[PDB]
């Protein structure tokens, strides 16, 4: 155990490093989301061209081309679907992650707009008691004041 | 490899709530509820901490009675009134 | 580039939607009461 | 005078184009009402001291 009123102040500074870094890490998480995102539309692009491109396959007559391309095409599908899905819980689970965030750096000032003056309540009254060993009362008379440790020197 | 950049999307979420958890359970500690009155509550330590101070100064040179006060009043009930009382004699 | 982009608007948050609503709302009789006027100053 | 010829179209776009000017004209109407009342203030010290 430490005096109080130190840990104090390094408790709090160490929890504003630590709120900075809850900072930095949901901005790398919210970055993948979106780059997921556009990566699931690329996927649905090579799929349009293959169905577009389906399309005019057979267009010589050649129905075999088409159900290959087709077949091609619902591996990619599968794909397109599992991201979607997987996009909808992830969305709604961060913004209320960024709630608590939003809460934190609201009442945390708080606690810093007090701190300083707990510190002046506790340092006036530990100077004031100071005073009464070295000189209290004239009339003291006692060993404890220094004056009348030197009184009697 | 398909699957193994699967888990790695999601991973970097997963260490951010936790880390709001912890930061969050972190404040109960320091503050929690002004109405707690607790020791966990590292305000209240330090609360009590300036209180016994107060107190033990106070012993160790103990205050004037209130017998000292209330005549303290009353010796000074006559200062003003003996200089008042003469300012109107001073001007009359 | 993606991370910094979000990491700064965190730390300034952008305006509301229903503030960019109505930010529009209010510009809506900005230039309407000019047009209008317009009209109204020439004739 | 932009549509006298008629094309009131013209209008819009010269009334469009005027609010960003108008924006920025009050956003430093403003701002140099603060500072104005601010340094008066200031001289006050230095001719005091
Ligand atoms: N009006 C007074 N107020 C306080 N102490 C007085 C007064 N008059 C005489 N004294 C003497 O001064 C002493 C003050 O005690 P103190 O110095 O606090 O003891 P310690 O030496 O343990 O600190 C008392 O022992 C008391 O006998
Ligand atoms: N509205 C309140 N919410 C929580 N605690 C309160 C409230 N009002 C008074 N208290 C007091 O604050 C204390 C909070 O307990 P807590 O500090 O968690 O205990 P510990 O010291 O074991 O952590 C309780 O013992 C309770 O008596």
């Amino acid at each position: 155990q430490e005096a109080p009123e130190d840990l104090l102040e390094r408790l709090l500074g160490e929890m504003e490093l630590e709120l900075i870094e809850l900072r930095r890490a949901l901005a790398q998480t919210i970055a993948t989301f979106k780059s997921t995102e556009r990566q699931r539309d690329a996927q649905q692009l090579i799929a349009q061209r293959w169905y577009e491109k389906a399309q005019a396959a057979l267009d010589r007559g050649n129905e075999q081309l088409a159900r290959e391309a087709l077949g091609q095409r619902q591996s990619y599908q599968s794909h397109t679907e599992a991201l979607g899905k997987s996009l909808g819980e992830q969305r709604a689970l961060v913004e209320q992650v960024r709630g608590q965030l939003q809460k934190l750096e609201r009442k945390y000032l708080e606690l810093k707009s007090q701190k300083n003056l707990y510190l002046a309540r506790l340092k006036s009254a530990i100077a004031a008691q100071k005073i009464e060993e070295i000189a209290g009362n004239l009339d003291n008379a006692s060993a404890s004041s220094l004056f009348e440790r030197i009184e009697t020197k | 490899e398909r699957k193994y950049l699967e888990l790695k999307s999601q991973k970097n979420l997963y260490l951010a709530r936790l880390k709001s958890a912890i930061a969050a359970q972190k404040i109960e500690e320091i503050a929690g509820n002004l109405d707690n009155a607790s020791a966990s509550s590292l305000f209240e330590r330090i609360e009590t901490k300036i209180l016994e101070l107060e107190a033990e100064r106070e012993l160790l040179n103990p205050p004037p009675s209130p017998l000292d006060k209330k005549f303290e009043q009353w010796e000074e009930q006559q200062a003003v009134e003996a200089t008042l009382a003469a300012m109107k004699a001073r001007r009359s």
